[PDB]
């Protein structure tokens, strides 16, 4: 009988996002000395050079979290994130410059990303 | 990963099958279908999606399905639907509703809503989004009426008056070729859309036509110019040439006809009838029988909206002032009472909930409260929601059939009835940025945003010499679309084909948006949207009882509404 | 607080209210802008204490007498209109001749 | 005949060696120098001495060395000088700077300086008089807040935004070649200079260029957007082409690189570094790092300005609503609190005092304060007097030295950043008349009379309805620079060269006076005035410790500030 | 005086405040407008008196209780803000949930 | 109550004094707009209540003395200037060096 002004009444049940993608877990490392935090729509191999993991692993891919949220990394910290696939035309521009163009083509993105000294290319 | 409802709601505005209350009325609108592809939800802000190439593709050019703007996350309230979506707008037009982002990387882009580097961003998680009102019926009395309109949501003002003089104190009426012609210079500094109606009186056609040729919109006809079956022939002559409305407000005293006189004078031409229950002016006791025929489009004015328990009293004197009557004439005061009576309103009330008057206006400073429109259409619906229970057509619990109903009558139905419906009165593709940004909490009280051709021109927002826009003191005020020459693109002057095309806006210097009058003519109560019903509506000459399908309409009034006490200072 | 254009302007009323409720304490009859603001200003908050729009109109009949104002003032003041929120949302107070 | 000191600084200002107290604080300025000739001071009034054939001129026409306006006895703070002298106008421009009056019967009178029948006078005696202050960190989010600046003596606003949306309530990008027009079109009505920013985001050139080409003066870069090394780059190629400034709000973040990178991607090329010491954004901890390098031109933001008790507890919130982050999202908080630091913000206050951080601007209503820019600077240079002591650099007990650095750090720096010194900035012959008159009193607190293209603007000023313009009430009020078309005169929209060459103005109807932007990439630290220092700043990642030379930069917060409680009705 | 802009729309404030606060000493109920008139008020005056910032984001919070209010207005304020000149110049206050 | 633009202004005057009159009751120290409202607002009601021009240049004087406001104030202050409606129409009150 209260009334809330302007007040949500929510249907039952959960929401499912990027459902029906494929999803990735992976290990993560901050080797800086200062903090980075990752966004949920960033492509994930293009992520700071500091963070130390399997770089192919993140191409064509970005964090599964809520659009708008982020993954956290402190100086030193290793945390698993799970990852799912980029969607549309899965093509990435500009950024860090690694893919300027499809994400399919993992081996051009990789020597780029070595050239530069992103951590975790082997 | 899955996210609770609750939390869904909070982050990005309710989704499918969630419900939100209008203010602190007892209605519920609910989410019809969302646009959205979860998880690539649009959003702005420090670390969020729309991005260089994240959110935000980086490749585009502007011309290259690229938006100027993007309202994330908007629940629409219109009379196409209740639904969640964004907006994206380009040209000071809508081009898209939809899906915004990058189609880069993200699912279920529609293809010309990209954010690009030319893409400013609008948050509207949260918020009600409605298209702007349309109001037909506004005196132009006082420039300081145009802010108190905007404050609650109305972004176009059709009517007639150049100040406070008598005429335009009683009747919407800019009367001929020069005043016409003042009043549309003067529109350039009024930051709304705007039409003109002319004076729809006298036996011959040119002076009246040439209202129309001069810039005119529209006409009025108005008893107090005397309501004559040749001025009402006359005008509907001239209105079926040129293809503009006419309005009426008819002949009161019964003086030279009853309402069938008028109508025979109509002779089933289109014609729009304002305040058709009365006590705004027209045939005692029995005007409101006109909202029962096709080829009437019948509006209500705002005082009588919804029917209260002071409603009656302020008539009385309201009434002797608006039409300059003195009270030591005893016909004067008769004509008055005459008009004032709680069989009509109270039937008014749920005439409207039926459908069968179409429109909502204000009658601004002439019997009506400019500001008034918005926020009396839904106290209306919540009191027929209390009074008559929820509608048969609705399910799940949710109002959304009264909504639609109610919305359409001061946003589609006036812009249909005014020949506009092109350029303005609803959310969809194709036509004019007005968009209405509410708070739930505030719905149909004070706006948040009114947004004018796709740049914000009016705003709740607070201290100008703060570190932020949201410490006090909060208040309504005109932002950058109203300012130098972006009043001239952000707002439109709607004017006759014929002026038009005899070149009135380059001769009188005219810079703003010129807006074409058009397809008024062919038209009937069908037209009106959720708000469509033709039928016989008996009133009884001695009781001025309201009958319809051989029922009674009446109701009580009430003693309290929403959207008053709650909200305002005073 | 979200004002409007109406409830800023209204806010000067309650202050010319205010100011001549402090002349009138300290003993002057009352000029013609004071009287009225006083009236105007009772209605307004007398619909705020949600009274009636007929209650309104009588008791502003009785807010001021003609000793309490200059001379003339009384005839000056032929009737005060003024709009306020009731319980029942906008509505017009008319107070015809409110200081005989 | 001989005047003793007191008496003579009460009738025309002091004279060499007098020295006067900036408001309540502790500084003192010095007059350097006197340009009069003793005992042919002009003055203005009943019997003075401006007078026809006496200290005004009647031979000349005005086209023969006739001034439009003279200002006398004017106490000049600049960062040319701190001295006296006569100003004289002519045609909106500084023409001299000299000794005004009648050749024919006084000695020394400056050429071009005649007081002729074409001339006005403000009487200067007693005031000190400064260039407007230019302000290159503005969001364009309320237009209220041009009056706010124009009252604490700004006269040039460069920034971006549409109003209160989202993009613009977090950063001063006015998107896109239609967002930019529109506006353009807006300025018109602006009763101040303006120049605009377009958003510095995208991976590849068009997109970002065609804002230039709209007519946007340079762009911003900011992390809300993708402070991304492509946006970075992109932005930076544009920038050496078309001639303009970058600003640059960095990736605090360190999602895609840490400020080695984002240096990494500027190359060596020129740019302004907004809020350098990082409350405002950038790279955690460390971004004041950029005001040690030769290519940066670094800028603090107004709330952190000076250090005080209250700073740090006012800023979470600020940032969360400005960024539009939410309080549910530890993730959102935490990027908050790393941006909040006293450490680097006590640093601040002395990195301005060492000439190591160039500008100050307000950000205002982004994080930031429309009117406190000119306020927080004297300010900050009266608590680091108090704590650091006179600057070893003065002399004769004066603050001069000090007084130079911090008047230009809001008036000649910043214009020379954004590639508009040759037209604003500081009080030179050939420069636009952007002048304001304050009583030391009121120093930096409210300006008295706010001069634009030479027409005062606006001003402090009592009762219109009174005898005399002085009795109460007074307040700030717009004067006849803003009013009619007297504001496109009176007032400068700056654009890019491309924009102008491509009929920009023409095309749009802009009637106000262009101002071209240009020598913006060939310059460094070294070009700002009394503010040129290089030095590699190290920022100690866990503490958060500023070392300069081996040195910890530390200050303790204050309790109290002049040019506060004593002036500020709340 | 020497008004700024921001001085003289303050004053309203401080005005709506006065209003509110006789509103609730007749018995009133206090609507959203008056309630954060009220809350508002008290924060500028509390910096005009020298308190700190961190003070008043608690001291707001106790200022106007549930019983004081209408019902839905303690929900209706998620948060109030207001700047004032504080002994050491402008700060922000902001206090989250001042009616439980 | 037809208000001029003037009439409008000093309602403004009238509310700061309010304010500033409050402030000096719980015991600050006036700054310089609450010293000058205070002055100003004593002046335009003298003159409402039919004191002479001379007598309120003289009671100007002593409104306000140095211990009720701010070290520095009285310095500011050279002199309030104030125009109201005498018995005899408009006339200008100028008080020099009102606090001493
Ligand atoms: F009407
Ligand atoms: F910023
Ligand atoms: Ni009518
Ligand atoms: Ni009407
Ligand atoms: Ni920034
Ligand atoms: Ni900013």
């Amino acid at each position: 009988n209260y009334i809330v002004p302007g007040e949500y009444r929510v249907a039952e049940g959960e929401i499912e996002i990027n459902a029906g993608r494929e999803k990735t877990t992976i290990r993560v490392s901050n080797t800086g000395d200062r903090p980075i935090q990752v966004g949920s729509h960033i492509h994930f191999v293009e992520v700071n050079k500091e963070l130390l993991f399997d770089r192919a692993e993140g191409i064509g891919r970005r964090l599964n979290i809520p659009s708008g949220t982020a993954a956290r990394f402190e100086p030193g910290e290793e945390m698993e994130v799970e990852l799912t696939e980029l969607g549309g035309n899965r093509e990435v521009f500009g950024i860090s410059d690694l893919t300027n163009g499809s994400v399919d083509n993992k081996e051009l993105i990789l020597q780029r990303a070595k050239e530069l000294g992103y951590k975790g290319v082997e | 990963m899955k996210i609770n409802r609750q939390q869904y709601a909070e982050s990005y505005g309710p989704t499918v099958g969630d419900q939100v209350r209008l203010a602190d009325t007892d209605l519920w609108i609910e989410v019809e279908k969302d646009y959205t592809t979860y998880g690539d939800e649009a959003n702005f802000g420090g670390g969020k999606v729309l991005r260089e190439g994240m959110g935000e593709n980086g490749t585009y050019t502007r011309t290259e399905n690229v938006l100027d703007l993007l309202l994330t996350n908007a629940l629409i309230l219109d009379y196409t639907g209740i639904y969640k979506a964004d907006i994206g707008v380009k040209d000071g037009y809508i081009v898209g509703i939809g899906k915004g982002g990058n189609p880069d990387i993200m699912d279920g882009v529609t293809p010309n809503m990209i954010v690009g580097t030319a893409t400013e961003v609008i948050a509207a998680e949260g918020k009600i989004v409605t298209a702007g009102g349309i109001d037909t019926h506004v005196h132009f009395i006082n420039p300081d009426q145009v802010d108190v309109a905007l404050a609650n949501g109305i972004t176009t003002l059709f009517g007639g008056g150049t100040g406070p003089a008598e005429g335009s104190k009683a009747t919407t009426v800019t009367p001929g070729p020069w005043n016409i012609e003042k009043m549309l210079k003067s529109t350039e500094g009024l930051p709304i859309n705007v039409g003109i109606l002319g004076k729809g009186h006298g036996s011959s056609i040119a002076p009246i036509m040439e209202q129309i040729d001069a810039g005119a919109a529209g006409l009025k006809i108005h008893e107090d110019w005397g309501a004559t079956p040749a001025s009402i022939d006359r005008s509907l002559t001239v209105a079926d040439e040129a293809d503009v409305q006419v309005a009426i407000h008819s002949d009161t005293l019964n003086e030279a006809g009853f309402l069938e006189d008028t109508l025979r004078a109509i002779n089933g031409r289109v014609i729009h009838s304002f305040h058709v229950e009365g006590a705004g002016g027209g045939h005692a006791p029995d005007i409101m029988a006109m909202a029962g025929h096709p080829n009437v489009l019948p509006s209500s004015t705002n005082p009588t909206r919804p029917f209260t328990v002071n409603t009656i009293d302020e008539h009385l004197d309201m009434l002797m002032v608006c039409h300059h009557l003195k009270q030591n004439i005893p016909e004067d005061v008769a004509f008055a009472d005459s008009r004032i009576r709680p069989e009509t309103i109270a039937a008014e009330d749920i005439l409207h909930d039926l459908g069968i008057i179409s429109m909502m206006s204000t009658d601004a400073l002439a019997m009506g409260r400019a500001g008034e429109m918005v926020l009396r259409t839904w106290q209306t619906a919540d009191k027929m929601k209390k009074q008559r229970g929820p509608l048969a057509e609705e399910k799940n619990g949710s109002d959304n059939f009264r909504a639609k109903r109610y919305v359409s009558k001061y946003t589609i139905n006036p812009a249909i009835a005014q020949g506009i419906a092109h350029e303005v009165g609803s959310i969809e593709e194709g036509k004019f940025a007005d968009l209405v940004l509410w708070e739930p909490k505030f719905f149909g009280v004070k706006a948040d945003r009114v947004i004018k051709g796709g740049i914000i021109a009016y705003a709740q927002i607070g201290d100008p010499s703060a570190s932020i826009p949201t410490p006090q003191p909060v208040m309504g005020r005109r932002m950058y679309g109203t300012v130098g020459d972006l009043i001239h693109d952000t707002n439109i002057t709607f004017m006759s084909k014929s002026s038009i095309q005899q070149g009135v806006p380059a001769k009188l210097g005219l810079k703003r948006r010129i807006g074409t009058v058009k397809n008024c003519r062919n038209i009937g109560k069908k037209d009106m949207k959720w708000n469509d019903v033709t039928t016989d509506i008996d009133i009884n000459p001695e009781t001025y009882e309201v009958k319809v399908d051989g029922e009674v309409l009446t109701c009580e009034p009430v003693k309290e509404l929403p959207m008053a006490q709650r909200y305002f200072l005073f | 607080m979200h004002l409007n254009p109406a409830e800023k302007e209204k806010l000067q009323i309650f202050l010319a209210s205010e100011l001549a409720l402090k002349r009138k304490a300290r003993g002057l009859k009352l000029n013609y802008p004071e009287a009225v603001a006083i009236i105007t200003s009772f209605i307004m908050e007398g619909a705020r204490d949600g009274k009636t729009v007929a209650m309104l109109m009588e008791e502003g009949k009785h807010v001021l007498t003609r000793d309490d104002v200059m001379e003339g003032v009384p005839e000056m003041i032929d009737d005060i209109q003024a709009e306020a929120t009731f319980p029942d949302g906008t509505k017009l107070v008319t107070v015809h001749n409110p200081i005989s």
